[PDB]
Protein backbone atom coordinates (compact mmCIF):
# COMPACT_ATOMS: atom_id res chain seq x y z
CA UNK A 1 0.00 0.00 0.00
CA UNK A 2 1.03 3.59 -0.80
CA UNK A 3 3.42 5.37 1.59
CA UNK A 4 1.98 8.49 3.21
CA UNK A 5 4.32 11.49 3.04
CA UNK A 6 2.27 14.37 4.44
CA UNK A 7 4.28 17.56 4.93
CA UNK A 8 1.89 19.24 7.40
CA UNK A 9 4.39 20.01 10.18
CA UNK A 10 7.83 21.68 10.36
CA UNK A 11 10.55 20.32 8.06
CA UNK A 12 14.05 20.98 6.76
CA UNK A 13 14.52 21.38 3.01
CA UNK A 14 17.34 22.05 0.57
CA UNK A 15 17.83 22.47 -3.15
CA UNK A 16 20.80 20.52 -4.49
CA UNK A 17 22.76 20.42 -7.72
CA UNK A 18 22.78 16.64 -7.98
CA UNK A 19 25.92 15.87 -10.04
CA UNK A 20 28.20 17.91 -7.74
CA UNK A 21 25.98 17.39 -4.66
CA UNK A 22 26.27 21.12 -3.89
CA UNK A 23 23.59 22.59 -1.61
CA UNK A 24 22.48 25.83 -3.31
CA UNK A 25 19.67 26.69 -0.87
CA UNK A 26 18.86 25.42 2.64
CA UNK A 27 15.95 26.15 4.95
CA UNK A 28 13.57 25.22 7.73
CA UNK A 29 9.84 25.79 7.27
CA UNK A 30 8.00 25.84 10.61
CA UNK A 31 5.65 28.87 10.39
CA UNK A 32 3.22 29.59 7.52
CA UNK A 33 3.46 33.22 6.32
CA UNK B 1 44.13 8.82 -17.26
CA UNK B 2 42.45 12.25 -17.37
CA UNK B 3 44.25 13.51 -14.26
CA UNK B 4 43.04 16.97 -15.29
CA UNK B 5 39.39 15.90 -15.10
CA UNK B 6 40.05 13.91 -11.91
CA UNK B 7 41.79 16.89 -10.26
CA UNK B 8 39.02 19.32 -11.18
CA UNK B 9 36.31 16.95 -9.91
CA UNK B 10 38.22 16.69 -6.61
CA UNK B 11 38.37 20.53 -6.55
CA UNK B 12 34.59 20.67 -7.01
CA UNK B 13 34.03 17.96 -4.37
CA UNK B 14 36.12 20.02 -1.93
CA UNK B 15 33.93 23.12 -2.39
CA UNK B 16 30.67 21.11 -2.29
CA UNK B 17 31.81 19.45 0.95
CA UNK B 18 32.89 22.83 2.38
CA UNK B 19 29.50 24.34 1.54
CA UNK B 20 27.69 21.37 3.12
CA UNK B 21 29.72 21.62 6.32
CA UNK B 22 29.24 25.40 6.34
CA UNK B 23 25.47 25.02 5.75
CA UNK B 24 25.01 22.88 8.86
CA UNK B 25 27.35 25.01 11.03
CA UNK B 26 25.57 28.20 9.92
CA UNK B 27 22.07 26.78 10.44
CA UNK B 28 23.04 25.45 13.88
CA UNK B 29 24.33 28.91 14.85
CA UNK B 30 21.30 30.76 13.44
CA UNK B 31 19.05 28.21 15.19
CA UNK B 32 20.50 28.95 18.67
CA UNK B 33 18.70 32.31 18.71
CA UNK B 34 15.90 31.70 16.19
CA UNK B 35 14.51 28.32 17.39
CA UNK B 36 10.92 29.23 16.40
CA UNK B 37 11.36 31.11 13.09
CA UNK B 38 11.63 30.27 9.40
CA UNK B 39 15.23 30.10 8.17
CA UNK B 40 16.23 30.25 4.51
CA UNK B 41 19.60 30.96 2.90
CA UNK B 42 21.87 30.17 -0.05
CA UNK B 43 25.10 28.74 1.36
CA UNK B 44 26.50 28.85 -2.21
CA UNK B 45 25.96 32.62 -2.34
CA UNK B 46 27.36 33.27 1.15
CA UNK B 47 30.43 31.09 0.65
CA UNK B 48 31.12 32.44 -2.87
CA UNK B 49 31.13 36.06 -1.64
CA UNK B 50 33.31 35.18 1.36
CA UNK B 51 35.60 33.09 -0.89
CA UNK B 52 36.10 36.13 -3.13
CA UNK B 53 36.98 37.92 0.14
CA UNK B 54 39.19 35.01 1.29
CA UNK B 55 41.13 35.45 -1.96
CA UNK B 56 42.38 38.80 -0.55
CA UNK B 57 42.90 37.54 3.02
CA UNK B 58 46.25 36.86 4.72
CA UNK B 59 47.49 35.50 8.06
CA UNK B 60 45.03 34.81 10.89
CA UNK B 61 42.30 36.68 8.99
CA UNK B 62 42.53 34.05 6.23
CA UNK B 63 43.08 31.08 8.56
CA UNK B 64 39.92 31.89 10.56
CA UNK B 65 37.84 32.24 7.39
CA UNK B 66 39.20 28.92 6.06
CA UNK B 67 38.23 27.17 9.30
CA UNK B 68 34.69 28.59 9.52
CA UNK B 69 33.98 28.17 5.78
CA UNK B 70 35.70 24.74 5.71
CA UNK B 71 38.32 25.56 3.06
CA UNK B 72 41.09 23.63 4.89
CA UNK B 73 41.21 20.48 2.74
CA UNK B 74 41.86 22.42 -0.50
CA UNK B 75 45.16 23.51 -2.06
CA UNK B 76 43.20 25.87 -4.34
CA UNK B 77 39.60 26.34 -3.15
CA UNK B 78 39.11 29.06 -5.80
CA UNK B 79 39.46 26.48 -8.60
CA UNK B 80 36.56 24.42 -7.23
CA UNK B 81 34.39 27.56 -7.06
CA UNK B 82 35.37 28.37 -10.65
CA UNK B 83 34.46 24.91 -11.92
CA UNK B 84 31.17 24.79 -9.99
CA UNK B 85 30.30 28.28 -11.29
CA UNK B 86 31.04 27.12 -14.84
CA UNK B 87 28.84 24.03 -14.35
CA UNK B 88 25.93 26.07 -12.93
CA UNK B 89 26.21 28.69 -15.70
CA UNK B 90 26.46 26.10 -18.50
CA UNK B 91 24.05 27.09 -21.30
CA UNK B 92 20.78 25.14 -21.37
CA UNK B 93 17.14 25.46 -22.44
CA UNK B 94 15.26 23.25 -19.92
CA UNK B 95 15.56 25.41 -16.75
CA UNK B 96 17.06 28.59 -15.26
CA UNK B 97 20.24 28.46 -13.19
CA UNK B 98 22.82 31.22 -13.01
CA UNK B 99 25.23 32.87 -10.60
CA UNK B 100 27.38 35.99 -10.88
CA UNK B 101 29.93 37.95 -8.87
CA UNK B 102 31.04 41.58 -8.97
CA UNK B 103 33.49 43.92 -7.26
CA UNK B 104 32.38 47.46 -6.42
CA UNK B 105 35.38 49.58 -5.44
CA UNK B 106 35.96 53.21 -4.41
CA UNK B 107 37.24 54.91 -7.59
CA UNK B 108 40.07 56.49 -5.54
CA UNK B 109 41.05 53.12 -4.02
CA UNK B 110 43.58 51.13 -6.07
CA UNK B 111 43.42 47.32 -5.95
CA UNK B 112 46.36 45.03 -6.71
CA UNK B 113 46.24 43.73 -10.32
CA UNK B 114 46.89 40.15 -9.16
CA UNK B 115 43.70 40.17 -7.06
CA UNK B 116 41.64 41.49 -9.99
CA UNK B 117 42.90 38.89 -12.48
CA UNK B 118 42.34 36.03 -9.99
CA UNK B 119 38.86 37.40 -9.12
CA UNK B 120 38.09 37.46 -12.85
CA UNK B 121 39.57 33.97 -13.35
CA UNK B 122 37.89 32.15 -10.45
CA UNK B 123 34.71 34.17 -9.79
CA UNK B 124 34.14 36.04 -13.09
CA UNK B 125 33.98 39.21 -10.99
CA UNK B 126 34.72 42.44 -12.88
CA UNK B 127 35.65 45.61 -10.98
CA UNK B 128 33.29 48.59 -11.23
CA UNK B 129 34.62 51.91 -9.91
CA UNK B 130 32.04 53.84 -7.87
CA UNK B 131 32.08 57.03 -5.80
CA UNK B 132 31.55 55.79 -2.23
CA UNK B 133 33.36 58.79 -0.68
CA UNK B 134 30.96 61.52 -1.89
CA UNK B 135 28.07 59.55 -3.46
CA UNK B 136 27.10 56.51 -1.32
CA UNK B 137 23.40 56.54 -2.29
CA UNK B 138 24.11 56.66 -6.04
CA UNK B 139 26.60 53.80 -5.50
CA UNK B 140 24.16 51.80 -3.35
CA UNK B 141 21.38 52.17 -5.95
CA UNK B 142 23.48 50.98 -8.91
CA UNK B 143 24.56 47.92 -6.88
CA UNK B 144 20.94 47.15 -5.93
CA UNK B 145 19.99 47.52 -9.61
CA UNK B 146 22.61 44.96 -10.67
CA UNK B 147 21.45 42.56 -7.93
CA UNK B 148 17.87 43.19 -9.09
CA UNK B 149 18.91 42.17 -12.62
CA UNK B 150 20.74 39.01 -11.47
CA UNK B 151 17.80 37.94 -9.27
CA UNK B 152 15.07 38.42 -11.90
CA UNK B 153 13.74 41.44 -9.93
CA UNK B 154 13.12 39.40 -6.74
CA UNK B 155 15.83 41.14 -4.69
CA UNK B 156 15.23 44.81 -5.62
CA UNK B 157 16.85 46.58 -2.64
CA UNK B 158 19.64 44.39 -1.23
CA UNK B 159 21.58 47.20 0.48
CA UNK B 160 19.98 49.84 2.73
CA UNK B 161 21.10 53.39 3.61
CA UNK B 162 22.69 52.10 6.85
CA UNK B 163 24.87 49.62 4.90
CA UNK B 164 26.70 51.83 2.38
CA UNK B 165 28.48 54.90 3.77
CA UNK B 166 31.18 57.44 2.89
CA UNK B 167 33.69 55.19 4.69
CA UNK B 168 32.81 52.23 2.41
CA UNK B 169 35.70 51.25 0.11
CA UNK B 170 34.75 47.82 -1.30
CA UNK B 171 31.59 45.73 -1.78
CA UNK B 172 31.98 42.15 -3.03
CA UNK B 173 28.65 40.79 -4.28
CA UNK B 174 27.37 37.35 -5.27
CA UNK B 175 23.97 36.63 -6.78
CA UNK B 176 22.35 33.29 -7.64
CA UNK B 177 19.07 32.66 -9.47
CA UNK B 178 17.27 29.33 -9.88
CA UNK B 179 13.91 28.48 -11.46
CA UNK B 180 12.85 25.05 -12.67
CA UNK B 181 9.72 22.97 -13.12
CA UNK B 182 9.27 19.75 -11.17
CA UNK B 183 10.02 16.59 -13.13
CA UNK B 184 6.40 15.73 -12.28
CA UNK B 185 4.22 18.79 -11.64
CA UNK B 186 1.29 18.93 -9.20
CA UNK B 187 -2.23 19.47 -10.56
CA UNK B 188 -3.61 22.74 -9.12
CA UNK B 189 -7.04 21.08 -9.21
CA UNK B 190 -5.88 18.75 -6.40
CA UNK B 191 -4.58 21.60 -4.21
CA UNK B 192 -6.77 22.30 -1.16
CA UNK B 193 -6.66 24.35 2.04
CA UNK B 194 -5.47 22.14 4.92
CA UNK B 195 -4.05 22.64 8.41
CA UNK B 196 -0.28 22.93 8.83
CA UNK B 197 0.61 22.04 12.42
CA UNK B 198 3.24 24.41 13.86
CA UNK B 199 3.15 22.43 17.11
CA UNK B 200 1.00 20.01 19.11
CA UNK B 201 -1.26 22.95 20.07
CA UNK B 202 -0.94 25.34 17.11
CA UNK B 203 -1.86 25.22 13.42
CA UNK B 204 -2.50 27.55 10.48
CA UNK B 205 -4.10 27.00 7.06
CA UNK B 206 -1.94 26.50 3.97
CA UNK B 207 -2.65 25.58 0.37
CA UNK B 208 -1.69 21.90 0.41
CA UNK B 209 -0.62 20.47 -2.95
CA UNK B 210 -1.20 16.78 -3.60
CA UNK B 211 -0.12 14.04 -5.97
CA UNK B 212 0.37 10.29 -6.00
CA UNK B 213 3.66 9.41 -7.67
CA UNK B 214 7.02 7.68 -7.25
CA UNK B 215 9.95 9.40 -5.50
CA UNK B 216 13.14 8.33 -3.76
CA UNK B 217 12.31 7.95 -0.06
CA UNK B 218 14.54 7.18 2.92
CA UNK B 219 12.70 5.73 5.92
CA UNK B 220 14.73 6.07 9.12
CA UNK B 221 12.55 4.26 11.69
CA UNK B 222 15.10 4.28 14.51
CA UNK B 223 15.45 8.08 14.31
CA UNK B 224 11.72 8.68 13.65
CA UNK B 225 12.02 10.51 10.32
CA UNK B 226 11.64 10.17 6.57
CA UNK B 227 13.39 12.00 3.75
CA UNK B 228 12.16 12.42 0.20
CA UNK B 229 13.81 13.65 -2.99
CA UNK B 230 11.69 15.75 -5.34
CA UNK B 231 13.46 16.06 -8.71
CA UNK B 232 13.26 19.10 -10.95
CA UNK B 233 13.42 18.60 -14.74
CA UNK B 234 15.88 15.82 -15.76
CA UNK B 235 16.78 15.37 -12.04
CA UNK B 236 19.77 17.72 -12.49
CA UNK B 237 18.56 19.44 -9.32
CA UNK B 238 16.20 18.23 -6.59
CA UNK B 239 14.53 19.50 -3.45
CA UNK B 240 15.16 17.24 -0.48
CA UNK B 241 12.72 17.33 2.43
CA UNK B 242 13.52 15.96 5.88
CA UNK B 243 10.34 15.33 7.91
CA UNK B 244 10.07 13.97 11.46
CA UNK B 245 7.39 11.26 11.72
CA UNK B 246 5.20 13.49 13.88
CA UNK B 247 5.49 16.36 16.36
CA UNK B 248 6.98 14.48 19.34
CA UNK B 249 8.33 17.43 21.35
CA UNK B 250 7.09 20.65 22.98
CA UNK B 251 7.82 22.93 19.99
CA UNK B 252 8.24 22.30 16.25
CA UNK B 253 8.88 18.54 16.30
CA UNK B 254 12.39 19.25 14.95
CA UNK B 255 14.21 19.42 18.31
CA UNK B 256 15.79 15.95 18.10
CA UNK B 257 16.64 16.32 14.39
CA UNK B 258 18.24 19.72 14.95
CA UNK B 259 20.14 18.50 18.01
CA UNK B 260 21.59 15.56 16.05
CA UNK B 261 22.11 17.35 12.71
CA UNK B 262 25.58 17.02 11.17
CA UNK B 263 26.73 17.32 7.55
CA UNK B 264 28.13 13.77 7.80
CA UNK B 265 24.62 12.60 8.72
CA UNK B 266 22.86 14.88 6.22
CA UNK B 267 25.16 13.77 3.40
CA UNK B 268 24.95 10.02 4.02
CA UNK B 269 21.15 10.18 4.36
CA UNK B 270 20.68 12.13 1.11
CA UNK B 271 22.69 9.61 -0.93
CA UNK B 272 21.80 6.55 1.17
CA UNK B 273 21.54 3.23 -0.65
CA UNK B 274 18.30 2.82 1.36
CA UNK B 275 16.78 5.92 -0.28
CA UNK B 276 14.84 4.11 -3.01
CA UNK B 277 11.96 4.80 -5.41
CA UNK B 278 8.65 4.55 -3.56
CA UNK B 279 5.02 5.18 -4.58
CA UNK B 280 3.91 8.00 -2.29
CA UNK B 281 0.80 9.98 -1.41
CA UNK B 282 2.60 13.32 -1.27
CA UNK B 283 1.09 16.36 0.44
CA UNK B 284 3.33 19.42 0.13
CA UNK B 285 2.48 23.01 1.07
CA UNK B 286 2.51 25.74 -1.53
CA UNK B 287 4.85 28.13 0.29
CA UNK B 288 7.23 31.06 -0.02
CA UNK B 289 9.96 32.43 2.25
CA UNK B 290 11.95 35.66 2.34
CA UNK B 291 14.87 36.42 4.63
CA UNK B 292 17.46 39.14 5.18
CA UNK B 293 20.28 39.23 7.72
CA UNK B 294 23.64 40.83 8.48
CA UNK B 295 25.79 37.76 9.16
CA UNK B 296 28.62 39.69 10.89
CA UNK B 297 27.63 38.72 14.44
CA UNK B 298 26.79 35.16 13.36
CA UNK B 299 30.16 34.72 11.62
CA UNK B 300 32.01 36.16 14.65
CA UNK B 301 30.23 33.65 16.91
CA UNK B 302 31.37 30.87 14.55
CA UNK B 303 35.03 31.96 14.85
CA UNK B 304 35.56 34.51 12.06
CA UNK B 305 36.56 37.53 14.17
CA UNK B 306 39.77 39.25 12.98
CA UNK B 307 38.31 40.06 9.53
CA UNK B 308 35.79 42.37 11.27
CA UNK B 309 38.48 44.28 13.24
CA UNK B 310 41.19 46.89 12.63
CA UNK B 311 43.78 44.08 12.66
CA UNK B 312 42.18 42.54 9.53
CA UNK B 313 44.76 41.59 6.90
CA UNK B 314 43.45 41.87 3.33
CA UNK B 315 46.86 42.55 1.75
CA UNK B 316 46.02 40.10 -1.05
CA UNK B 317 44.10 42.98 -2.71
CA UNK B 318 45.93 46.05 -1.33
CA UNK B 319 49.31 47.27 -0.02
CA UNK B 320 47.63 49.27 2.77
CA UNK B 321 46.41 47.53 5.94
CA UNK B 322 43.38 49.84 6.12
CA UNK B 323 40.48 47.50 5.22
CA UNK B 324 38.06 45.58 7.44
CA UNK B 325 34.70 43.87 6.89
CA UNK B 326 31.88 46.04 8.26
CA UNK B 327 28.87 43.97 7.14
CA UNK B 328 27.90 40.73 5.40
CA UNK B 329 24.36 41.26 4.11
CA UNK B 330 22.50 38.20 2.82
CA UNK B 331 18.99 38.28 1.33
CA UNK B 332 17.05 35.25 0.06
CA UNK B 333 13.78 34.26 -1.62
CA UNK B 334 12.04 31.00 -2.52
CA UNK B 335 8.59 30.17 -3.93
CA UNK B 336 7.29 26.59 -4.13
CA UNK B 337 4.12 25.90 -6.15
CA UNK B 338 2.51 23.28 -8.40
CA UNK B 339 4.79 23.93 -11.39
CA UNK B 340 8.14 23.91 -9.60
CA UNK B 341 10.33 26.21 -7.55
CA UNK B 342 11.90 29.64 -7.88
CA UNK B 343 14.84 30.37 -5.57
CA UNK B 344 17.19 33.32 -5.49
CA UNK B 345 19.63 35.09 -3.16
CA UNK B 346 22.44 37.63 -2.94
CA UNK B 347 25.33 38.33 -0.58
CA UNK B 348 27.15 41.64 -0.15
CA UNK B 349 30.44 41.70 1.77
CA UNK B 350 30.88 45.36 2.72
CA UNK B 351 34.46 46.47 3.42
CA UNK B 352 35.43 49.90 4.79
Amino acid sequence: HVLKFKVDHPFHFFIRHNKSKTILFFGRFCCPV
Amino acid sequence: KDRWGSELEISMEQVSASIGNFTVDLFNKLNETNRDKNIFFSPWSISSALALTYLAAKGSTAREMAEVLHFEQAENIHSGFKELLTAFNKPRNNYSLRSANRIYVEKTYALLPTYLQLSKKYYKAEPQKVNFKTAPEQSRKEINTWVEKQTESKIKNLLSSDDVKATTRLILVNAIYFKAEWEVKFQAEKTSIQPFRLSKNKSKPVKMMYMRDTFPVLIMEKMNFKMIELPYVKRELSMFILLPDDIKDGTTGLEQLERELTYERLSEWADSKMMTETLVDLHLPKFSLEDRIDLRDTLRNMGMTTAFTTNADFRGMTDKKDLAISKVIHQSFVAVDEKGTEAVAATAVIIS
